[PDB]
């Protein structure tokens, strides 16, 4: 899920990576703006019976 | 002559951003106090 980011990228910086080597912030090639990256919601499913 | 480079010649190694983290990189650097 994208989201506008207040993050600062240097002019040569296009991808901001995570601890697990995953991009958690990107810069759109067309418009030079920084977008926040977040994997969609997930979780276990427990059935109570 | 000679002089001491205390903590000079440190740059950003890669084209990636990081925040509030300590990162370790192997790259051509200027040794401290050289």
């Amino acid at each position: 899920v994208l989201t506008e980011s207040n993050k600062k990228f240097l002019p040569f910086q296009q991808f901001g990576r995570d601890i697990a080597d995953t991009t958690d912030a990107v810069r759109d090639p067309q418009t030079l703006e920084i977008l926040d990256i977040t994997p969609c919601s997930f979780g276990g499913v427990s059935v109570i019976t | 002559a000679y002089t001491n480079s205390f903590t000079r010649g440190v740059y950003y190694p890669d084209k990636v951003f990081r925040s509030s983290v300590l990162h370790s990189t192997q790259d051509l650097f200027l040794p401290f106090f050289s």
